[PDB]
């Protein structure tokens, strides 16, 4: 905006407060610059009235949608605490929530299943995604609402999803049941050559990596039981029996290199 | 004079009370909101 | 941090002559008679060595 000089930007000098032309050295302008309320409680007793209750309290209204977005977030962050979420998938969850919230299509169901539901999809988004049943452990909700709440979500906000791999929940497998390093290594590989080679058609993610958690836990020292495996998988003891008695066959060519057997 | 101190050119050039002075700063990338997200990358004057 | 390259005061190279102190105290000599066994005459560099920390060895036993 600089006179004699069309079509010029200008440097903005926050040291010396000015704005200044790279052709001349003008200046324009002469210098640079840079809803509610609570009613707390009364100090004085000459608020109070006859019976007390101190005659001025705060009437909180602040519409019904806000009301519901507040409680939805109370929900989601005392729900992400349970199971120790970083704080960046509470604010995707919240960032999916609100524009689900706004999008206003899902007011037919409750805002506990549309607030785990954007759970869900936060935490498949940052690739380090949960099972369906950690967020129903941590949540009110049944695996059938979350599940058609979770369908009418990506039907609805229109967004695509990373399909869930092997190698993602075998970290936390394994960590959670205090497994060493090899053993995680030696699980991962499992999983990924049980996956490409083509043993299990079909068959649920979550299964095939707590048969992987098995093999590396049932050829070490430590040794974990099925129900511990379910326990912390989630998968029925019988999914283990059905992927142990369906992996059994070609043993040695899913470990790898070295494992200290 | 007054609560004051002279001191040895040379001394100082010896290593006479050197020091070092560490500053940090820390900046953190807070993607929170609908669309403001701040990636780390070198800003050109094309955008930005 | 370390034994300084040279005295403050005068100017005498000091740097070279740490390690040698210390065999003198392993040697168990008074730290007098190691001083002077250095030629270090003037108490400008027996305030060098004689008050000086080896905190390099001590930084050096964290990882790189
Ligand atoms: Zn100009
Ligand atoms: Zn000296």
């Amino acid at each position: 905006t600089c006179p004699n000089h069309p079509d010029a930007i200008l440097v903005e000098d926050y040291r010396a407060g000015d704005m200044i032309c790279p052709e001349c050295g003008l200046v324009v302008g002469d210098r640079v610059i840079d809803l509610s309320t609570m009613i707390g409680k009364g100090t004085g007793a000459a608020s109070f009235d006859e019976f007390g209750n101190s005659k001025y309290q705060n009437r909180r209204t602040m519409s019904s949608s806000d009301r519901a977005m507040m409680n939805a977030f109370k929900e989601i962050t005392t729900m992400a605490d349970r199971i120790n979420l970083p704080r960046n998938i509470v604010d995707r969850t919240n960032n999916l929530f609100k524009q689900v919230y706004e999008q206003k299509s899902l007011k037919g169901r409750a805002n506990d299943a549309i607030a785990s539901a954007c759970l869900y999809i936060a935490c498949r988004q940052e690739g380090v995604p949960r099972t369906f049943k950690e967020i129903c452990a941590v949540s009110r909700i049944s695996k059938k609402e979350i599940g058609r709440c979770f369908k009418l979500i990506l039907k609805a906000l229109e967004t695509s999803v990373d399909l869930i791999t092997t190698g993602d929940f075998m970290s936390r497998f394994c960590s959670n049941l205090c497994l060493p390093k090899q053993v995680q290594m030696a699980a991962t590989h499992i999983a990924r050559k049980a996956v490409e080679l083509d043993l299990v058609p079909g068959r649920s993610p979550i299964s095939v990596a707590a048969a992987a958690i098995y093999m590396a836990s049932q050829a070490s020292a430590e040794k974990r039981t099925q129900k511990e495996i379910g326990d912390i998988a989630g998968v029925a003891d019988v999914t283990i029996r059905q992927s142990y008695r369906l992996i059994y066959p070609r043993a040695p060519d899913l470990f790898p290199t070295d494992f200290k057997f | 004079q007054e609560d004051s101190v002279i001191m040895n050119r040379s001394a100082v050039d010896r290593g006479f009370f050197r020091s070092v002075f560490y500053r940090s700063y820390k900046e953190q990338e807070s993607k929170k909101g609908f669309d403001q997200e701040e990636v780390f990358e070198k800003p050109t004057r094309e955008t930005c | 941090m370390i034994i300084p390259v040279r005295c403050f005061t005068c100017g005498k190279i000091v740097g070279n002559k740490w390690e040698a102190y210390l065999g003198l105290l392993q040697a168990e000599y008074t730290e007098g008679d190691a001083l002077d066994a250095l030629g270090l005459k003037r108490y400008c560099c027996r305030r060098m060595l004689l008050a000086h920390v080896d905190l390099i060895e001590k930084l050096l036993n964290y990882a790189p």
